[PDB]
């Protein structure tokens, strides 16, 4: 016994968006809807089909016909970029079951540029006989970039490791890349530099030594 | 303001044309699990609804309720010219039109609407109550539920004639506000199906031989209608 | 209010053994039916299993079955689950919650909380504690960090000043370098003395470390 959501759907804001769950025992047994944003727990945002929990915004409205159960929220907000599950049990009522999760993703966000701090090697590392150069990307969207590494205009590759992009709270994304050096590989240039490239705009920082 | 239950007075109650015939519809109506609350056996649903009679709107079943005494002669809540049941079936509505939850409608005057079937015991195996009985196995301890599994039908279990009394009162544990709709005409039971009730355990352990509660004063500004 | 502080395990050895717990306030715990819900990294919701408010029916997922086993203690106010043979796929964030508001007695509807969750990484691999470094600063506003670098597993909980400093702060998620050891940053930006408290809880760690320019 399982139950079916689509996995994606997608809306712009001030649309009404609905998202509906299927299953042979919805007859009988009442549903629930939980919102869960990136970080962070699941939060009921409709229980018992129809039922709104005090602090849950108006939006957010559930309904019930037959083996279907629709969850709607009316003039969607940026803020309601999450995924949303439906929960219920089996005609038995003893194995309860999640759905495959929907990904509500909200259309017409504007174009966030990069946020870019480079902080070179510490004090501390370097007696360690390390040095890792932190690039700290924020608050970009689309959710995708490219990272260029360039020892004093020479492009680096090896030692880079760079995250997949991660959504935020704001709902813009947010990455950070890891320069790995030796001390006289950081000590033998005049300075390194992160390149973060995105929607075809590269915003630099740089550093020396001295 | 009136706390519930009450007796009701036929002679001092009075007919007003307001209350129409009521709209009683359980066909979507299926029940989720079965409790044992401590007090009392409750069986949840889900779907259907009343209308019509004297509601500005329908209202759509939450739960149904069951209460019983010592005695086969004294368990209902309600009494009628000074006459008790052997026992009263609650059916909990509440208005899901106007309010955004079951817990938001207990709020408010206008937010809960209880049905009350009496039971009466008669010497009659009652063949759809006996699905209820069924039931009993799966809550025998205090404060436990199971989930109900029979094929029932709630409205197997309304009266033959659908003749009401209504009065602004209470929920019986006085936690809100509940416009009663009370149906004069029992259905029949035997005496061995409600035995299986008073074999419940409850919150010293103890079973529950009674859960009843004693009527109330009618206030001086609580009129009772007549369909 | 409903608070569900879900403690319990972290890292263990495949096809090893651990005990959850959840100890909750707020609600009569004795009255509902609990519930065991897992999520692994970028994954989906999954119940795993449930229990009657006595301990009379214990139900689980239709995999799973023979070495999870569900426990509670009404006296304690806590949820327990006893997991033998662990996975590689039974690595997921362990949440502990009641689902069902139909199987509970006096329900109410500030009992469908969650809590935070315990994770449970199970892998072959050891544990390795972090070296933290400090990230020095240098239109009206700076930005300093910390550099938590090589450990293994997750998580690792940064926060500044013993939770006393917010705004501004931006906790990175972590990479994991092809070493196989996680490693991340935390800054925090502020106006033109700042302490992080990095805490690796598998490792056991507590690094309390001073940024200074």
């Amino acid at each position: 016994y399982e139950l079916t959501q689509p996995p994606s759907v997608s809306v712009s804001p001030g649309q009404t968006a609905r998202i509906t769950c299927s299953g042979d025992a919805l007859p009988k047994q009442f549903a629930y809807w939980y919102q869960q944003k990136p970080g962070q727990a699941p939060v009921v945002m409709i229980y018992k089909d129809s039922e709104r929990p005090s602090g849950i915004p108006e939006r957010f409205s559930g309904s019930s016909s037959g083996t279907t159960v629709t969850s709607t929220i009316s003039g969607v907000q940026a803020e309601d970029e999450a995924d949303y599950y439906c929960q219920s049990v089996d005609n038995s009522g003893t194995y309860e079951v999640f759905g495959g999760g929907t990904q509500l993703t909200v259309l017409g966000q504007p174009k966030a540029a990069p946020s870019v701090t480079l902080f070179p090697p510490s004090s501390e590392e370097l007696q360690a006989n390390k040095a890792t150069l932190v690039c700290l990307i924020s608050d970009f969207y689309p959710g995708a970039v490219t990272v260029a590494w360039k020892a004093d205009s020479s492009p680096v590759k090896a030692g880079v490791e760079t995250t997949t992009p991660s959504k935020q709270s704001n709902n813009s994304y947010a990455a950070s890349s890891y320069l790995s050096l030796t001390p006289e590989q950081w000590k033998s240039h005049r300075s390194y530099s992160c390149q973060v490239t995105h929607e075809g705009s590269t915003v630099e920082k740089t550093m020396a030594h001295a | 303001q009136q706390l519930s239950p009450i007796n009701i007075e036929t002679k001092k109650a009075i007919s007003n044309a307001r209350l129409k015939p009521l709209d009683i519809h359980y066909n979507e109506s299926k029940p989720t699990t079965i409790q044992n609350t401590g007090k009392l056996v409750r069986i949840n649903f889900k779907g259907g609804y009343i209308s019509g009679g004297f509601l500005p709107n329908e209202y759509v079943l939450s739960s149904l309720h069951i209460y019983w005494g010592k005695e086969d002669d004294y368990g209902s809540n309600h009494l009628i010219d000074v006459y008790k049941y052997s026992g009263e079936i609650n059916l909990v509505h509440w208005n899901k039109k106007k309010y955004s939850s079951y817990e938001e409608a207990k709020k408010h005057d206008d937010g809960l609407i209880i049905i009350s079937i009496f039971l009466q015991v008669l010497d009659h195996k009652n063949v759809y109550f006996q699905k209820i009985v069924n039931q009993l196995d799966s809550i025998r301890s205090a404060n436990t539920s199971a989930p109900f599994d029979s094929v029932f039908y709630l409205d197997n279990l309304l009266p033959s004639k659908l003749d009401y009394f209504t009065y602004l009162g209470t929920t019986i544990n006085h936690s809100a506000d509940a416009v009663w709709i009370i149906f004069p005409t029992p259905i029949n039971i035997h005496s061995d199906q409600l035995s299986k009730f008073r074999t419940l355990l409850s919150l010293k352990p103890h079973y529950i031989t009674e859960n009843y509660r004693n009527p109330y004063k009618l206030n001086d500004d609580t009129e009772v209608y007549y369909s | 209010e409903v608070q569900l502080v879900e403690s319990g395990g972290g890292l263990v050895q495949p096809g090893g053994s651990l005990r959850l717990s959840c100890v909750v306030s707020g609600f009569t715990f004795s009255n509902y039916w609990m519930s065991w819900v897992r999520q692994a990294p970028g994954k989906g919701l999954e119940w795993v299993a449930n229990i009657k408010q006595d301990g009379s029916k214990k139900y689980y997922v239709d995999s799973v079955t023979g070495r999870f086993t569900i426990s509670r203690d009404n006296a304690k106010n806590s949820l327990y689950l006893q997991m033998n043979s662990l996975r590689a796929e039974d690595t997921a964030v362990y949440y502990c919650a009641t689902l069902n508001l139909e199987l509970a007695v006096d329900a109410i509807s500030e009992a469908l909380k969650w809590g935070q969750g315990t994770l449970v990484t199970v892998s072959s691999a050891s544990t390795k504690g972090p070296s933290v470094f400090p990230l020095a600063p240098s239109g009206g506003t700076a930005a300093l960090g910390c550099l938590v670098k090589d450990y293994f597993p997750e998580p690792v909980t940064v926060s500044w000043n013993s939770g006393a400093l917010t705004s501004g702060v931006h906790t990175f998620p972590a990479v994991l370098q092809s070493s196989g050891l996680y490693s991340l940053s935390s800054v925090v930006t502020v106006p033109s003395t700042y302490i992080c408290n990095v805490n690796h809880k598998p490792s056991n760690t507590k690094v309390d470390k001073k940024v200074e320019p």
